[PDB]
């Protein structure tokens, strides 16, 4: 499956 | 005499911004890198 993105600081 | 380039992928979040996570010591930034190069 796909990698969920951090949210950036 | 030398500038560096990281790991500057594409991570663009919910927000369709183009988000970029570093691979540096492991790095997170929302716009152009300072050293997109």
């Amino acid at each position: 499956g796909p990698p969920l993105i951090p949210p950036p600081p | 005499g030398a500038t560096a380039v990281s790991e500057w992928t594409e991570y663009k979040t919910a927000d369709g911004k183009t988000y970029y996570y570093n691979n540096r010591t492991l790095e997170s930034t929302w716009e152009k890198p300072q050293e997109l190069k």
